[PDB]
């Protein structure tokens, strides 16, 4: 609805927390990380708790760019995923890439 | 002096070990927490609403401080 | 936003881009060292000022300097 | 988010930091947006006009409240019994006990008992009516109105002046020494000869009759013919002397004699009008300050003082550092001459006024000194140019800054190691039942200064002795009468000495130098030695912190480019070891505690020495000041008794219950400081993040939103708020003690 | 006594809260 | 003898002149 | 300035200003602004003891 | 260098205790002076 | 007799403090058994205290009013044992410790040896510490080191 | 006794607030998402994002020691 993934990305299985999005994601900006997993594997949320990512492309909406970057560095340091793309999402739905810029 | 000193000593040793309890629960959280072990259990679901716990603790701490020490300050003032 | 400057004392040790939790910095080719590269900051609007790139910089005095400036939502680190 | 308009960088902050930093950078006019140097100096000039008028409206308040609801004319009928009254109380929170407690006998309601010495001031300067207090109130309100109208006038573009008018410094020095310091001293001498001296001796002179009544009956013919001495004689048909030099204190009032005040304000007025003739203005003659400063060179200081004219003149922070250092040294001198030589009648017997006034001026003096060295460090970060100051004395004390910091370090550890060791030794010796093994050092040198001053000190003598009348010093070998007698019988007067027996020069005794309380120089001993070394430790460690903050403000080995980060910044982060409290603001911040500790030791000393005098128990000071349980018990525990019994369940309240409440208030504010000082930022940021979550999810309440985002206070702000609470609690706790312990002596 | 107590109510209680409301309007409105 | 209400009113007239000049100075300092 | 020569550092912002270190390697590329690697007996505040300096910032003792 | 007594805590602490014992026997031998007796 | 200080020979309050403590001792000996380790320690304390007041007597310690011994520091040879002699004893032993630690640093120049004290380089540093002026005066007259 | 026991409830609850906020926010927060990689015992993550002073769980043990002192001192004074 208000937090809709791009087509091609499936949601990871998470029972939803209280560390996540607030009114700023409705009104100013939010951030979106998409990564590619080969299997279903258990990762720590940057906002508290644990989630399971399914095989395929997983997308997750976070309030800050550092939460997405910490999730990406945890995916590198534990589960060896290096194709996370971090986007900046405006409230009108315009999409821009912010990590990596170089390619 | 035995009564004052035994009560006072065992109170202080008790308070020190409770702060150590909080210390090693935090040290477990940094070092020995595994997301692979704790899915949807009591320990994982506590982290999942930790803002609610700490904010409600913040409110009851404010309530207790007003409704005990402001009574003492009222008694000072009157 | 905080202002990030990289001087000519940089040796291209690839440590300030790994220690950054925000991806402010990147490596461009350069001619003044053995490594062939210098750090640069094209994304200073996302910098929070956390000084992790200055803890990791291995020179005498730090080749990168972040200056604390005007504060925003991103630079105060707010999730709200 | 338009506030603050003077900083666009602050205005686009979306958090609560915007308001706090707009308040805190409101008077840093140099760092504001679009600020030029002309606009800087003219806004500072009008701010000064506004502040001078705040001082005058504050001064008019005293006159109005004592004329409207004081007891001044009732206090002239009996100055020794009935207490001065500040103003009356309207607080609707009072119950019946406090309403009758702050009401005096014969009064019709609750009032504040004045502890500032204004009645003694107004008696000595010759106010005898509430109507004169009322015309003083009217004149100060209109003089404030004139100064606000002048500031308003000088922000209009015909009367705004130029930077050349601000940076002249020749005409400014000439006119301040001539008119501001000299003509006003001459005018106060004229007031003392016309008004205060004849209203002391009955003869009341006011604004209707001042043109007809002369101050001396050989009037203005003794001026021009060279017979100046007839003002110092008793003269014919009345005419008490208006220009005289008794010296010391007056016996009959216990205060300074008024003719000596008038002659002082004549003489230093003449010296200040001559001193304002030195510098070069538009008549050709004078000293130009650029060639006068830049011509001080001798070959141990290199380039000498070249370029220091522009260094002082273009930098307002150097000028304000000198002004605050001089003004605080003056304010300490004010505090230390008011107890020593009291200037106003019946002030020395009002003990708590002397306590409150000394402690007032000394704490304010410590503030002005720490602000002087603060603006020294601010000069170092913002205004110092190494190339305009090539090899002058300022660059050399930047060059060997390591020596000054390490030697202040050595003096501070020297003093603290040995003062603490002798005090803790004295504690151990009184603990082990052995007060005659204490290390007890008679202050030989300060008693020797007393001996050349005129105090006996019966094994010490002046080096050049006394003259043939045995009261004049050998170092003042003229004037047998005029000031051997007055100064000698002042500095050896007081109770306990100059008794009826004597056998030496104190046999004379009939001028009245035994009805004075306290000697002019107090007797001193080993506790006085030890607390003077504690005072020296406090001053030296405060100078260490401040000189280290000034000289390391540009850069060090740990942070070489510190001046690019300004005066007040938090740190440079946890790297290279960690850099907490690195800024020169942080050395202001840490010296502030040491200043409060220093001035605590100074006023603790003044208070216990004087309360031991006032309770006739100087043996308690001389026995218990050498060790520190004596300071805890016989000063702090013993004199707390009328303070903490200001109110209670079993005795009904008295007039000291407000000081009791303010004592506990200051304890609360002081310890509330400790929260901001010990607990630091990231805890409070994470706590406020939980509070943000709690507010946006509570229904009936998430519909109310902030416009500035709730954040924790900054690092420098957490330090500054903890320091402000520490300092407010310090001053209110000690003001409560130093007034309630002494007003509750009885 | 010689008290204007209504003036104490105005300038110590009403006018400070007046002033803080006016300063709130100064510091929270855009232009 | 204390001060009556008429002279307090005269002091308030003087303070109104002072308050007007303060109000002018504070606003032109605010420019 | 060759391998194993004691040098004094003339850089003002250095930790090792007026301190003497050992030259470990000199870079032979002329494009390098600071080619001379100096190792020190004392470390800085980040527990490191090597730096690259230039030629003009070093004094031979 | 010897085992366990060459360490700086041990050498420093035995220096502290040895100085305090030599000082205590000096105070016992001199009958606890405040000054050096000249007469 | 200097200012607010007279010596012990004509001091009344020193004589009062002395008699008060000697009579308190005589009452504490006279109420106890002489073979129970309390009384011989009190007689040792009695003999020690009589020697201490005789010591305060004969070398001129100095009192007034509160009767306790005040010490005079400006360099009199009559009161030379107050300052001048424990001054040069302090200079001797503190210069011994400072010169021993300084010479230990000059001979070691090693980081293991500051936490593991080599006694063969520490105790001769202490012995030349016991004669430090003869080794420290010509190095003041020579000069130490050029640093800024 | 009512008022002193509510003082006691206040001081126990604030010591709980400090140590439990150390425990549950040991690993991550909205401020520092990667706090577990910084460890249990770190000083801060810099003066940026406003300043992260005493954000470690160790520092919550550090603050809870003073608050335990407060708690046990009022218990033994009562
Ligand atoms: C005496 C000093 C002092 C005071 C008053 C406080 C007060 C407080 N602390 Mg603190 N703290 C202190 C020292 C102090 N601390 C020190 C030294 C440290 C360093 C270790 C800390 C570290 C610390 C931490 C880490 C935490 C606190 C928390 C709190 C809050 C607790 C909640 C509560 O008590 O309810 C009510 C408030 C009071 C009892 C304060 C007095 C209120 C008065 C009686 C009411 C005033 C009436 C009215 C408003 C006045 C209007 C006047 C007008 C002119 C303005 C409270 C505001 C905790 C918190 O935030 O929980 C909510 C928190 O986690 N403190
Ligand atoms: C003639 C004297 C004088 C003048 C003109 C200045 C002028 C200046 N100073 Mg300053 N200073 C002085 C004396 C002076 N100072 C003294 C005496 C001290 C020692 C206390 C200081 C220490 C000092 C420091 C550390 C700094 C300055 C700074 C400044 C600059 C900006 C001030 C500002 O914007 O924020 C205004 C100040 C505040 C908002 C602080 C408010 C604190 C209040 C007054 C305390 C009261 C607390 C509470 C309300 C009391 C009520 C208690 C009751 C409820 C019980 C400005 C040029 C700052 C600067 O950066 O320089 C360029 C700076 O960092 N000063
Ligand atoms: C700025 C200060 C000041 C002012 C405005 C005055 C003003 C005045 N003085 Mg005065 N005076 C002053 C300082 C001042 N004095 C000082 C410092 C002394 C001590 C030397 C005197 C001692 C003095 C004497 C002895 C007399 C005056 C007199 C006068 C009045 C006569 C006018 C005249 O002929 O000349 C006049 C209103 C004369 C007079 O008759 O007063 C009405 C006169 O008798 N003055
Ligand atoms: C029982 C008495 C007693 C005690 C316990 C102390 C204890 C102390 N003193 Mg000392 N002192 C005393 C009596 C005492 N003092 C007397 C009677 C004098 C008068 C002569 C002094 C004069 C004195 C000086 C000048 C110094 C001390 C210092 C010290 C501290 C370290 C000294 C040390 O040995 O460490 C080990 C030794 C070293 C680390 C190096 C030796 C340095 C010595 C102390 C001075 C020699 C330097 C030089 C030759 C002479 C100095 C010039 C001087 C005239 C200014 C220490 C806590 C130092 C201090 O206070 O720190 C600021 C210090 O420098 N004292
Ligand atoms: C009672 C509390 C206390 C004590 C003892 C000290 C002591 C000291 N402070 Mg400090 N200070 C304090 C509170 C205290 N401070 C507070 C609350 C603040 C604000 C945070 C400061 C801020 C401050 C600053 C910024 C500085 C100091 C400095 C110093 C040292 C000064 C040297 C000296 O005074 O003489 C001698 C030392 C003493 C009297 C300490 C007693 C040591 C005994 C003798 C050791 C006992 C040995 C035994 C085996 C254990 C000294 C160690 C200055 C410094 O480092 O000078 C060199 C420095 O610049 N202080
Ligand atoms: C710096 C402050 C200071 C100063 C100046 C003093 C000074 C003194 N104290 Mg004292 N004390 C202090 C702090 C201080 N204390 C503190 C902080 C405490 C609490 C721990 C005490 C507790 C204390 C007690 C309980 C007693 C003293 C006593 C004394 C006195 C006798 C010391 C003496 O002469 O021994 C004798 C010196 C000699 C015989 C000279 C010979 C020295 C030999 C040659 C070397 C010994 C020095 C040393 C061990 C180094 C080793 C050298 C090596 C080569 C072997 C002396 C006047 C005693 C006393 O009676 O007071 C009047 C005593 O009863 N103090
Ligand atoms: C640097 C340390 C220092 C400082 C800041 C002070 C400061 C002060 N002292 Mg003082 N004093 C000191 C050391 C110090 N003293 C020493 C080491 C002694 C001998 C025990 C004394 C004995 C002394 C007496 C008897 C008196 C003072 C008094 C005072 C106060 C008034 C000024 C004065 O008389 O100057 C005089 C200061 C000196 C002559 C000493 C200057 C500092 C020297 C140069 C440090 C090195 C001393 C050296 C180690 C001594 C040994 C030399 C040689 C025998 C080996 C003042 C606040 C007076 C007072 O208490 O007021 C009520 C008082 O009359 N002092
Ligand atoms: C930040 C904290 C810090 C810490 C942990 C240290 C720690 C240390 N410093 Mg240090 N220092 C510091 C800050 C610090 N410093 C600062 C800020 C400065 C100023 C720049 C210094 C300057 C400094 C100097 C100049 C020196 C040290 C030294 C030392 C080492 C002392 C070794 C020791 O005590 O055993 C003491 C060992 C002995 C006393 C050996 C003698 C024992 C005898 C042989 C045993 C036989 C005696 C027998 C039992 C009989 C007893 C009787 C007796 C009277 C003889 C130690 C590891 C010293 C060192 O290098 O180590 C030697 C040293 O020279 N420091
Ligand atoms: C070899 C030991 C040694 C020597 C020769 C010195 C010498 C000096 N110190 Mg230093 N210092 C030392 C150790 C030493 N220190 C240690 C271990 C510390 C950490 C506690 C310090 C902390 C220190 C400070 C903060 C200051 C000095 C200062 C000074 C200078 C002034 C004189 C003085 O007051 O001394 C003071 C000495 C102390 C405060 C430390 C007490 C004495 C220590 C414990 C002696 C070390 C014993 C050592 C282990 C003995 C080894 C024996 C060997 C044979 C194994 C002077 C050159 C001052 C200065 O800069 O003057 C301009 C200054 O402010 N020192
Ligand atoms: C316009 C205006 C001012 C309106 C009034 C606005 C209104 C209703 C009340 C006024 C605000 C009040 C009363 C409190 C908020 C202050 C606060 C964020 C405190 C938490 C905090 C503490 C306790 C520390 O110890 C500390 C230490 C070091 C760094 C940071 C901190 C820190 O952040
Ligand atoms: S200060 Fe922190 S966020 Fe900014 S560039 Fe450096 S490491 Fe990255
Ligand atoms: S700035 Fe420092 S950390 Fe970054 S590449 Fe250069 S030397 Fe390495």
């Amino acid at each position: 609805q208000a937090n809709s993934l791009p087509p091609g990305a499936s949601s990871p299985i998470f029972g939803g927390s209280t560390g996540g999005l607030l009114r700023k994601a409705l009104v100013e900006e939010k951030y979106l990380i998409t990564w590619g997993s080969k299997e279903e594997q258990v990762f720590e949320m940057p906002t508290g708790g644990a989630a399971t990512m399914v095989a395929g492309v997983n997308g997750l909406y976070l309030a800050r760019k550092e939460q997405c970057h910490a999730l990406h560095r945890q995916l590198v340091a534990k589960f060896k995923i290096r194709d996370s793309k971090i986007y900046r999402v405006l409230p009108n739905g315009e999409q821009t890439l912010i990590y990596p810029k170089d390619g | 002096p035995t009564q004052i000193s035994l009560f006072t000593h065992h109170m202080w040793i008790g308070g020190f070990l409770i702060v150590g309890a909080g210390a090693h629960a935090a040290i477990f959280m940094v070092r020995d927490y595994d997301p692979a072990v704790n899915q949807n259990n009591l320990l994982d679901r506590v982290l999942r609403h930790r803002d609610a716990i700490i904010s409600h603790l913040n409110w009851v701490c404010l309530f207790l401080g007003f409704h005990s020490f402001g009574l003492y300050v009222h008694n000072d003032t009157m | 936003s905080h202002a990030v400057k990289i001087y000519d004392t940089c040796i291209g040790c690839t440590q300030c881009v790994r220690a950054c939790p925000l991806d402010v910095l990147e490596m461009v080719p350069w001619d003044g060292n053995r490594a062939g590269s210098i750090a640069s900051s094209p994304r200073t609007e996302d910098c929070v000022g956390c000084k992790r790139c200055e803890t990791a910089c291995p020179t005498d005095f730090l080749s990168i300097r972040v200056y604390l400036g005007a504060e925003t939502t991103r630079s105060m680190g707010l999730a709200y | 988010t338009r506030f603050p308009k003077f900083s666009q960088d602050l205005a686009q902050d979306p958090t609560t930091r915007r308001i706090w930093y707009g308040i805190a950078t409101a008077h840093d006019f140099e760092s504001h947006d679009g600020m030029t140097e002309e606009t800087l100096y003219q806004k500072i000039f009008a701010s000064h006009f506004g502040h001078i008028a705040i001082i005058f409206l504050w001064a008019s308040s005293f006159n109005f409240h004592v004329a409207w609801q004081g007891n001044f004319e009732q206090w002239l009928t009996d100055p020794t019994k009935v207490k001065p009254i500040a103003h009356a109380i309207f607080d609707p929170h009072f119950g019946p006990g406090a309403v009758k407690a702050f009401t005096p006998e014969g009064g019709s309601g609750p009032v504040n008992i004045m502890y500032s010495g204004l009645y003694y001031f107004w008696y000595t300067i010759g106010i005898r009516h509430n109507s004169e207090l009322y015309e003083g109130a009217i004149f100060l309100i209109l003089l404030a109105a004139l100064f606000l109208a002048a500031g308003w006038l000088h922000l209009q573009p015909r009367f705004r002046p130029s930077l050349a008018w601000f940076k002249n410094a020749e005409s400014r020095l000439n006119h301040h020494l001539s008119a501001l310091f000299g003509v006003s001293s001459l005018a106060w001498a004229g007031h003392m000869v016309h008004v205060a001296i004849p209203r002391a001796y009955g003869k009341e002179v006011n604004w209707s009759n001042f043109l007809q009544i002369a101050p001396h009956d050989a009037g203005l013919s003794a001026f021009f013919t060279g017979n100046w001495g007839a003002y110092a004689q008793p003269g014919a048909n009345g005419s008490p002397p208006i220009l005289t030099f008794i010296g010391g204190l007056n016996p009959q009032t216990g205060s300074l004699p008024l003719g000596d005040i008038a002659h002082h304000h004549l003489a230093i007025a003449v010296i200040f009008i001559i001193a304002g003739h030195m510098y070069r203005t538009n008549f050709g003659i004078g000293h130009n300050l650029k060639e006068l400063v830049d011509g001080q060179v001798w070959p141990g200081v290199g380039a000498g003082h070249r370029g220091l004219y522009d260094t002082v003149n273009n930098s307002l922070h150097f000028q304000l550092s000198l002004a605050l250092a001089s003004l605080g040294t003056v304010t300490s001198l004010v505090a230390q001459q008011m107890y020593a030589l009291p200037p106003y009648a019946f002030m020395a017997k009002d003990h708590t006024t002397m306590a409150a006034l000394y402690t007032h001026h000394q704490y304010i003096a410590g503030f002005l000194l720490v602000g002087a060295f603060a603006h020294a460090a601010i000069f170092w970060v913002r205004d110092y140019d190494p190339e305009a100051n090539k090899d002058n004395v300022l660059a050399r004390v930047l060059a060997h800054k390591e020596a000054i910091i390490s030697h202040l370090s050595w003096v501070s550890l020297f003093l603290g190691f040995h003062t603490l060791g002798l005090y803790v030794h004295n504690d151990v010796m009184q603990a082990f039942g052995r007060p005659e093994d204490q290390i007890l050092i008679e202050p030989v040198f300060a008693q020797w200064v007393q001996a050349q001053s005129g105090v006996l000190i019966p094994g010490m003598a002046p080096i050049f002795g006394f003259l043939q009348d045995n009261a004049t010093l050998g170092t003042t070998p003229a004037a047998a009468g005029t000031f051997g007698l007055g100064w000698f019988c002042s500095v050896n007067g007081g109770p306990g000495l100059t008794e009826a027996a004597t056998g030496i020069l104190k046999t004379c005794f009939d001028n009245g130098y035994g009805k004075l309380e306290t000697p002019v120089f107090l007797p001193i001993g080993p506790g006085d030695f030890l607390v003077h070394h504690a005072i020296a430790l406090g001053i030296h460690t405060t100078v260490l912190i401040l000189v280290k903050g000034a000289l390391d403000a540009r850069g060090t080995k740990l942070m070489p480019d510190k001046k690019d980060f300004g005066y007040a910044f938090p740190c440079d982060g946890p790297g290279r070891g960690g850099t907490c409290d690195i800024s020169a603001w942080d050395a202001f911040y840490l010296s502030m505690f040491w200043m409060l500790n220093t001035l605590g030791w100074i006023t603790f000393y003044w208070h216990w020495k004087h309360l031991a005098i006032w309770t006739d128990n100087v043996a308690s000071f001389n026995t218990n000041s050498v060790y520190l349980m004596g300071w805890l018990r016989d000063y702090l525990w013993a004199y707390s008794s009328p303070l903490i019994n200001g109110y209670g369940p079993s005795a009904a309240v008295n007039n000291l219950s407000v000081w009791s409440w303010m004592f506990l208030f200051g304890h609360l504010v002081w310890a509330t400081g400790f929260m901001f000082l010990i607990s630091w930022r990231g805890y409070w940021q994470e706590l406020i993040e939980t509070l943000v979550w709690a507010h946006e999810r509570t229904p009936l309440a998430n519909l109310v939103r902030w416009k500035d985002k709730p954040v924790a206070m900054s690092i420098v702000q957490g330090r500054l708020i903890g320091l402000a609470h520490f300092t407010v609690g310090y001053i209110l706790t000690y003001a409560a003690f130093v007034i309630a312990s002494t007003a509750g002596l009885s | 006594m010689n008290v204007y107590p209504w003036l104490v109510y105005v300038t110590t209680l009403v006018f400070p809260l007046v002033s803080l409301a006016a300063l709130f309007i100064l510091i929270e409105r855009d232009t | 003898m204390l001060i009556n209400n008429f002279e307090v009113a005269g002091a308030f007239v003087a303070a109104l002149i002072a308050g007007f000049f303060a109000l002018m100075l504070s606003t032109t300092l605010g420019k | 300035i060759q391998k194993g020569s004691q040098v004094r550092v003339l850089r003002q912002e250095s930790y090792w200003y007026n301190d003497v270190g050992t030259v470990a390697s000199v870079d032979k590329g002329a494009n390098v602004i600071y080619p001379v690697t100096v190792r020190f007996e004392k470390v800085n505040y980040s527990n490191l003891n090597t730096n690259n300096f230039g030629v003009s910032e070093l004094e031979e003792v | 260098k010897i085992p366990f007594l060459s360490l700086a805590p041990i050498s420093g602490a035995l220096f502290i205790i040895g100085s305090v014992v030599v000082l205590a026997l000096a105070n016992i031998y001199a009958k606890y002076p405040l000054l050096h007796p000249l007469v | 007799p200097l200012g607010n200080t007279i010596p012990c020979s004509e001091s009344q309050a020193f004589k009062d403090l002395k008699d008060a403590r000697i009579n308190g001792l005589k009452e504490k000996i006279a109420a106890t058994d002489p073979a129970t380790q309390y009384a011989k320690d009190l007689t040792a304390s009695m003999e020690l205290w009589e020697y201490r007041y005789a010591n305060y007597e004969k070398n001129a310690s100095c009192d007034k009013d509160s009767g306790q011994p005040h010490l005079i520091v400006d360099g009199r040879l009559s009161h030379a044992g107050d300052f001048i002699i424990p001054s040069i004893l302090f200079l001797w032993l503190a210069g011994a410790l400072g010169w021993a630690g300084r010479d230990y640093l000059l001979k070691t120049q090693n980081a293991m040896d500051e936490i593991l004290i080599d006694f063969s380089k520490a105790v001769p540093s202490l012995v030349l510490g016991l004669a430090w002026p003869l080794f420290a005066i010509p190095q003041i007259l020579s000069g130490a080191i050029r640093d800024n | 006794d009512f008022m002193i026991h509510h003082i006691h409830a206040l001081t126990i609850h604030v010591t709980i607030l400090i140590l439990l906020k150390g425990v549950l926010f040991a690993r991550s927060s909205r401020l520092i998402p990667d706090k577990a990689n910084l460890g249990f015992r770190f000083p801060c993550d810099g003066p940026g994002r406003g300043g992260t002073c005493q954000s470690s769980a160790w520092d919550h043990v550090f603050l809870g020691l003073f608050w335990m002192y407060n708690c046990i001192s009022i218990v033994i004074f009562h």
